[PDB]
């Protein structure tokens, strides 16, 4: 499985291992249990437009 | 910004504005965290003294969300050269921390190898600022953004009267009249990946604005991701 096809299914960073991919996330996000999604840890995570007026 | 469109509410929340002795904007910046702004080293020579405004979309209206921050430390790249604008990067540490809120949020710093394989290989990035709306014009009172295609390095070098180093990249259009401009320099070039915006460039220089056969020149942030991390401690 490869980062060159759909970014390895990763929401953010993807890196290839011998057989597999490993996903990771920027500071302010936690990698989800599924190993793919990036879950914000606060209301103003990096790189997100501020569209939900709190 | 020449061409493009006005940023919509919440859509450019990492934009910072460097303001001179007058509260006039002269350069942009990118919010990286509560304490740090990314800008161009060449911006540091454009005003004797300056502060940083965040949360502003309209410089002639008080929305209520705007804040001004003083600079505690300037961290200029030690290889910056005025002659060529090589190494055109600086980080500012603010005296007081930014409170993130509507129109005030950081852009993400990507991992280098993934940025190279995944962001820099996208069709386009986005540049923003309050700069001039045409080469000989006036600065925009409203924050604008613009989608700019990545331009290949060979084409970049051929088009330029000045050296393009590997710390620079081109973006924009050959003949279409859309570009960054004076007053945008130091500001953000970001690349979208699945609805998240990552820092990819710093507005650095151009031969005029939106000229035929010329492109916008940007500091290549991938070359400086380790330097940024060190600078931010
Ligand atoms: C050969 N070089 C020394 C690198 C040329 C540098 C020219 N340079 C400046 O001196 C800066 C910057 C610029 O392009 C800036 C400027 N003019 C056009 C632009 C841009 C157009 C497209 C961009 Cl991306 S950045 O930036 N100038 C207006 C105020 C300061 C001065
Ligand atoms: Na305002
Ligand atoms: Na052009």
């Amino acid at each position: 499985k490869l980062c060159s096809l759909d970014n390895g299914d990763c929401d953010q960073f993807c890196h290839e291992e011998q057989n597999s991919v490993v996903c990771s996330c920027a500071r302010g996000y936690t990698l989800a249990d599924n190993g793919k999604a990036c879950i914000p840890t606060g209301p103003y995570p990096c790189g997100k437009q501020t569209l939900e007026r709190r | 910004i020449v061409g493009g469109q006005e940023c919509k509410d919440g859509e450019c929340p990492w934009q910072a504005l460097l303001i001179n002795e007058e509260n006039e904007g002269f350069c942009g910046g990118t919010i990286l965290s509560e304490f740090y702004i990314l800008t161009a080293a060449h911006c540091l020579y454009q005003a004797k003294r300056f502060k940083v405004r965040v949360g502003d979309r309209n410089t002639e209206q008080e929305e209520g969300g705007e804040a001004v921050h003083e600079v505690e430390v300037v961290i200029k790249h030690n290889r910056f050269t005025k002659e060529t604008y090589d190494f055109d990067i600086a980080v500012l540490r603010l005296k007081t921390p930014i409170t993130f809120r509507m129109n005030v949020a950081p852009a993400c710093l990507p991992e280098r190898d993934w940025a190279e394989s995944t962001l820099m290989t996208q069709k386009t990035g986005i540049v923003s600022g309050f700069g001039r709306t045409h080469e000989k014009g006036e600065q925009s009172t409203r924050l604008k953004m613009l989608e700019v295609p990545y331009v290949d390095r060979n084409s970049c070098k051929l088009s330029s009267s000045f050296i393009i180093t590997q710390n620079m990249f081109c973006a924009g259009y050959d003949t279409k009249q859309e570009d960054a401009c004076q007053g945008d320099s130091g500001g953000p070039h970001v690349t979208r990946f699945k609805d998240t915006y990552f820092v990819t460039g710093i507005v650095s220089w151009g031969e005029g604005c939106a000229r035929k056969g010329k492109y916008g020149i940007y500091t290549k942030v991938t070359a400086f991701l380790k330097w940024i991390d060190r600078s931010m401690k």
